[PDB]
RNA sequence: GAAAUUGAAACCUGGCGCAAUAGAUAUAGUACCGCAAGGGAAAGAUGAAAAAUUAUAACCAAGCAUAAUAUAGCAAGGACUAACCCCUAUACCUUCUGCAUAAUGAAUUAACUAGAAAUAACUUUGCAAGGAGAGCCAAAGCUAAGACCCCCGAAACCAGACGA
RNA sequence: CCGAGCCUGGUGAUAGCUGGUUGUCCAAGAUAGAAUCUUAGUUCAACUUUAAAUUUGCCCACAGAACCCUCUAAAUCCCCUU
RNA sequence: CUCGGAGCAGAACCCAACCUCCGAGCAGUACAUGCUAAGACUUCACCAGUCAAAGCGAACUACUAUACUCAAUUGAUCCAAU
C-alpha cells in the first residue's frame, strides 16, 4: 500500500537496516503494485519504524 | 614449418603469434589519419594486461610474506632474552 | 490410493496411515517402533526403553503420507488436555 | 509524489487502451509444454 | 590397481650437472613459474582433471604464472607430465603502473616491458 | 590368408604393433620436457613454514565475494513503464 | 464409505461444435457377408439460366508421357570452364554393452493416427491477522490463475442369444 | 479355423511384454547399493535436474590411525597452508 | 535361500562368484538385565540394530562392583490368547 515515489522508500529502508546488517540490504521494488519486498524478517522493526515516520 | 627455429630466435613458434606482422595495424586511411585498433588486438592488449597485473600481484605477496616470516623470527629472538631476567640468586651460591 | 473417487470424485485417504502414525501440524509425523510388544524376554532394557520411544520420520517418509492423507489431517487442532499440542510448533528453527 | 500523478499523465500520451493491447503480467503465464518436436517427442519423457 | 603415484623426493634434488644444463642458480631461485600444459586431460584419472582446472590451465598452450611455492609445487607435482614448467624471467624488473599495458610474454619466457614492435636500430 | 582370430586389438591374440622410429623420437622429446620439469620443482622459492599465511587475507576476500554474489539473488524490480509500454501496440497515425 | 444437519438457482429457439477418411453406421441398417443370431459399407460437387453443352481457361501428390541408357559404387557433398570423370562419405527408425550390419519396421503418395489429473511446491495478482460471494483454512496466511501424468495388440474369463 | 462352437454384451478385458509416440532452438546430464514369488519390474538410497537459503567445498603440512601374522605392497583415512 | 568369524579385500570404511574355510537357530549366572536422559554409532535406503555421561532409585567403604558372561544364538504388521 505505498503511494508515491516509492524509490524514495527504498534510499529510506536501505539507510535505515543498513546499520542492523552491516551491508546494504537486498530489496526489491514493484512500482506496478507499490510493494517493496526485502530479503529478510524486519516486520517489527519496520512497522515501529514506519510508525515512528507518521504513518 | 619452421616452429622450432623461430623459437631458437625468440619469436614465437607461430608466426600468428607476438610480432609485427599480427600486432600491427593492417591498414589506415590514404589522407594518414590512424585506422581504430583492429579488435583481436585490443583483446591481446587486455589479456597481456592481466597477465602482467597477475605478475607484479603474486610478486608482491611472496615479498610481503617473507617479511612477515623475517619479522616474527625477529620478534621471537627478542622474547627470549626478556625472560632471562630474575631474581638475583641466593642460599648456597648467594 | 484413490486420486478421484467414484462418488464425489475427491481423493482419499488410506486409513491405514491413519491408525499407525501422528501428524504434527509443523508436518512432522510420529510413529512407534516396529516390534516394540514382541519378545520383550529376549530383549534387553536398553534396547526395550528405545522400542516405547515415540519417534519422528525422515523428509520421504513424511512425504509420502502427506500424499496417502487428504487435507482434513492436516487442519490444526485444539484439542483440549492435548498432550502433544506442545509439540505442534517449532521453535528456534533455521533453514 | 512520483508514483500516483507520473503513472496517470504518462497514460494520457498512450493509445487508448482496448481489448487489442492486453497482456498478463509477466511470470503469470507459465508456458505450456506439449509432447512435440525433437525435445519433448520421442519418447516423450 | 592404479592408485596415486608418491614421487620420491629424491627425484627433486637437482645434481650440479643438471644446474650447468638448465643455467639455472640454487642459490637464487626463480620467484615466479611458466605453467603451460601441453598434453590433455583425457584418458588420466579424475584427480588430475580437477588440478589442472585449479591451476587455470583449462585451455593447452595458453601460459599461467604460479608462484615457486611447496603448495603449488605439490599440485604441479602431480600433473608434471601433463604441464611444461619455465622460470618466469624480467630483463627489465617488474612492470609498473605506466608501463602495464605494453608488457608481452615471450617465447623464451622473458616478459618485457616495453614492446614497440620495431626493429632495432643496433 | 593372414587373419587375426577375433578382433584385432583385443584378446588373447593381438595383431602385433611395432614401435617407429618417430614414434621413439615423440617419446623422447616429451621424456625431455619432463625432464626439465623436475628441474624447476627443485628450487622453491620459500619454506613451507615461510609460505604459511602469506596469501590468506586475500583468499578470505576472495570468498567473501562468492558469499556476497550467492546471497544477493532476488526477483529484478517491476517497472509501471514496461507495463504502460505494451500500450504502444496499437499506435496509429493521425 | 455414510447420516443427523445444511441449504441455492432455474428467461427453449443456443455453439472459441463437425463440414463427405469429419460429423450418426447412414445417400442405409440398404448393397453385400452369414443356416442363423449377427456383422455391415462405399459415395455427391457446372451455372442466374442446360428451354445457355463446341461448357466451366490455366497452374498443384504419387504414377506416367513429352524425353531409355555410357566405366565407379547409400548416389550426396567439396567443387569445377564442364552433367560425369577427381577427392571425401558404412541409409533411416527401433532395439542394444555394441548395428552398414546378413537384427526390427518401411513400395510410394494423400488424408487420418498417440500425454487426459490430484497432492503439495513454484511463479504472478488481490486482501491481510486475517482470507474466501455461509461450509474451509489460518502461529503470514488465504483466495484466484498459470503449469505435470499417451496409442495399438493378446491367448483368455463370464452372461445372454443363435446354430445338428 | 473345436483340449471345446459361434455371435453379441461385460469391453476402451488385462498385459512388469513388443511396436509406435507428430514444430524450431539452446542448456544441464552416464549414476556405490538395499529389499522384493524379486533379478524382463518396482520402492528407498545413490546419481542427475530446477528453484532457494548461507558457508565452506575440493586440492591438502607436520602430528596421528594394532596386535596376532608369510607376501615387512601400490595406497588410503585424517589434514592447516596454498 | 537367514545370521556370525576368517581369507579373497595386506594399511580408514566398503566390495562379488553355484569362491576358499569354520560356525549359529543356544547355554550359564543374576533378579535394580529398575527408571530416566545429553551426545553418538549404524551392515551402503527404510525397517531394524548398537554404545552411552549426568540424574532418580539401589548397591557399596573385600567383591578389574554401575547397560551381566557370550560372536551369531533370530521373525515385521495384522490377528489371536490375557
Ligand atoms: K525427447
Ligand atoms: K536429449
Ligand atoms: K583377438
Ligand atoms: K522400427
Ligand atoms: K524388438
Ligand atoms: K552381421
Ligand atoms: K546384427
Ligand atoms: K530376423
Ligand atoms: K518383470
Ligand atoms: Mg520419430
Ligand atoms: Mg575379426
Ligand atoms: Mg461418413
Ligand atoms: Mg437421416
Ligand atoms: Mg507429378
Ligand atoms: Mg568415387
Ligand atoms: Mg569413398
Ligand atoms: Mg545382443
Ligand atoms: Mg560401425
Ligand atoms: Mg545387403
Ligand atoms: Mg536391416
Ligand atoms: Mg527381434
Ligand atoms: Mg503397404
Ligand atoms: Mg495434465
Ligand atoms: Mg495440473
Ligand atoms: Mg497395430
Ligand atoms: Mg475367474
Ligand atoms: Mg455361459
Ligand atoms: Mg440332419
Ligand atoms: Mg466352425
Ligand atoms: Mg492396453
Ligand atoms: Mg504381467
Ligand atoms: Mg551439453
Ligand atoms: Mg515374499
Ligand atoms: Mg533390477
Ligand atoms: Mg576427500
Ligand atoms: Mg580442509
Ligand atoms: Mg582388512
Ligand atoms: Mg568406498
Ligand atoms: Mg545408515
Ligand atoms: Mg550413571
Amino acid at each position: 500500500k505505498v503511494e508515491g515515489d516509492i524509490w524514495a522508500l527504498q534510499k529510506d529502508v536501505e539507510d535505515f537496516l543498513s546499520p542492523l546488517l552491516g551491508k546494504t540490504p537486498v530489496t526489491q521494488v514493484n512500482e506496478v503494485t507499490g510493494t517493496l519486498r526485502i530479503k529478510g524478517y524486519f516486520d517489527q522493526e519496520l512497522k515501529a519504524w514506519l510508525l515512528e515516520k507518521g504513518f | 614449418a619452421g616452429g622450432q627455429w623461430r623459437l631458437q630466435q625468440g619469436l614465437a613458434a607461430n608466426p600468428s603469434g607476438y610480432g609485427p606482422l599480427t600486432e600491427l595495424p593492417d591498414w589506415s586511411y590514404a589522407d594518414g589519419r590512424p585506422a581504430p585498433p583492429m579488435k583481436g588486438q585490443l583483446r591481446r592488449k587486455a589479456e597481456r594486461e592481466t597477465f602482467a597485473r597477475r605478475v607484479v600481484l603474486l610478486s608482491q605477496e611472496m615479498d610481503a610474506g617473507l617479511q612477515a616470516w623475517q619479522l616474527r623470527q625477529q620478534k621471537l629472538q627478542e622474547e627470549q632474552r626478556k625472560q632471562e631476567n630474575a631474581l638475583k640468586p641466593k642460599g648456597a651460591s648467594l | 490410493l484413490t486420486y478421484f473417487s467414484a462418488r464425489k470424485g475427491k481423493r482419499k485417504t488410506v486409513k491405514a496411515v491413519i491408525d499407525r502414525f501422528l501428524r504434527l501440524h509443523c508436518g512432522l509425523w510420529v510413529r512407534r517402533k516396529a516390534g516394540y510388544k514382541k519378545k520383550l524376554w529376549k530383549k534387553t532394557p536398553a534396547r526395550k526403553k528405545r522400542l516405547r520411544e515415540f519417534v519422528f520420520c525422515n523428509k520421504t517418509q513424511s512425504k509420502l503420507l502427506d500424499k496417502m492423507t487428504t487435507s482434513f489431517w492436516k487442519r490444526r487442532n485444539w484439542y483440549v488436555d492435548d498432550p502433544y499440542q506442545k509439540y505442534h510448533d517449532r521453535t528456534n528453527l533455521k533453514v | 509524489q512520483g508514483g500516483g500523478a507520473r503513472a496517470l499523465d504518462l497514460l494520457r500520451g498512450l493509445p487508448r487502451v482496448s481489448l487489442a493491447n492486453l497482456k498478463p503480467n509477466p511470470g503469470s503465464k507459465k508456458p505450456e509444454r506439449r509432447p512435440r518436436g525433437r525435445r519433448r517427442g520421442r519418447k516423450c519423457g | 590397481k592404479f592408485t596415486r603415484s608418491r614421487i620420491p623426493e629424491k627425484v627433486f634434488q637437482a645434481s650440479p650437472e643438471d644446474h650447468e644444463k638448465y643455467g639455472g642458480d640454487p642459490q637464487n631461485p626463480h620467484k615466479l613459474h611458466i605453467v603451460t600444459r601441453i598434453k590433455s586431460t583425457r584418458r588420466r584419472p579424475y584427480w588430475e582433471k580437477d588440478i589442472i582446472k585449479m591451476l587455470g590451465l583449462e585451455k593447452a598452450h595458453t601460459p599461467q604464472v604460479h608462484k615457486n611455492i611447496p603448495s603449488v609445487n605439490a599440485k604441479l607435482k602431480v600433473v608434471k607430465h601433463l604441464i611444461r614448467i619455465k622460470p618466469l624471467k624480467l630483463p627489465q624488473g617488474l612492470p609498473a603502473e605506466e608501463n602495464m599495458s605494453n608488457t608481452c610474454l615471450k617465447s623464451t619466457g622473458e616478459l618485457v616491458v616495453q614492446w614497440h614492435l620495431k626493429p632495432v636500430e643496433q | 590368408r593372414g587373419r587375426i582370430p577375433g578382433r584385432q586389438w583385443i584378446g588373447k591374440h593381438r595383431r602385433p604393433r611395432f614401435v617407429s622410429l618417430r614414434a621413439k623420437q615423440n617419446m623422447i622429446r616429451r621424456l625431455e620436457i619432463e625432464a626439465e620439469n623436475h628441474y624447476w620443482l627443485s628450487m622453491p622459492y620459500m619454506t613451507r613454514e615461510q609460505e604459511r599465511g602469506h596469501a590468506a587475507v586475500r583468499r578470505r576476500e576472495a570468498f567473501e565475494a562468492i558469499k556476497a554474489a550467492a546471497t544477493s539473488k532476488f526477483p529484478p524490480h517491476r517497472f509501471i513503464a514496461d507495463q504502460l509500454d505494451h500500450l504502444n501496440v496499437t499506435k496509429k497515425w493521425s
